[PDB]
């Protein structure tokens, strides 16, 4: 057996989807609305160079070097009424880190040297807009090691943990600040793990760094 | 009806 296409799609209206779901149907195409392991195909809402919204669908098809294609792969079959290659459409870039950084190409060329490759990465909550499993089922994709609670960190010298949070959902406390003395592990923001993932590519934690109190 | 937008970063 060999493996089958499956899809989702993200950043569409419904009357988008709807035309794909007409599509999906006359071509015999798995399409489903949550993402899993079995999904091979991530469309997205383009412009005519191919740049998309960065959404959650967005990174989690990067991670698992998914074949990230543009929303107009599916108005072109239509207007010519074949079934073009995807592949023309791969999405160049997004409009946070760059209109061509080519990002989910080089997610898929890497798959053997994943990003975050010894890195042990506790997801610290609370979080918005982005459920904490998906979170560190992202990481999982990359290569990391998902450690769910901050005193679960591995003592070693070959270790590298990391704490990561995201300062816009805390809204009772501050106490993201205060995490260094908790623990012996840098801390950074949640957008250090989308850029990363964006670009794929592992980016220097100084500029994502979170100021601690001693 | 009601349209939640998909969540953009």
């Amino acid at each position: 057996v060999n493996k089958r296409m499956s899809m989702v799609v993200s950043g569409l209206t419904p009357e988008e989807f709807m035309l794909v779901y007409k599509f999906a149907r006359k071509h015999h195409i798995t399409l489903t609305n949550l993402i899993t392991e079995e999904t091979t195909h991530v469309v997205m809402k383009t412009d005519a160079e191919f740049v998309c919204e960065r959404t959650l669908k967005y990174f989690l098809g990067i991670a698992g070097g998914k074949w990230v294609v543009s929303y107009f792969w599916v108005t072109q079959s239509i207007k010519e009424r074949k079934m073009l290659n995807e592949h023309d459409f791969e999405v160049r870039g997004d409009v946070v880190n760059g209109r061509n950084h080519q990002g989910p190409k080089r997610a898929r060329e890497s798959q053997d040297r994943k990003i975050f490759r010894g890195l042990e990465i506790c997801c610290y909550g609370p979080f918005t807009n982005m459920p904490t499993d998906q979170l560190e089922w992202m990481v999982q994709l990359c290569g990391a090691s998902v450690v769910k609670e901050l005193s679960s960190f591995t003592l070693g010298t070959g270790v590298h943990p990391i704490v990561v949070v995201q300062p816009d959902a805390w809204t009772e406390d501050n106490g993201f600040h205060a995490i260094g003395q908790m623990c012996e592990a840098p801390v950074v923001t949640r957008e250090w793990v989308l850029d990363s993932v964006a670009l794929y590519q592992c980016q220097e934690l100084d500029t994502y760094l979170i100021p601690q109190i001693p | 009806g009601e349209y939640s937008r998909s969540p953009t970063f």
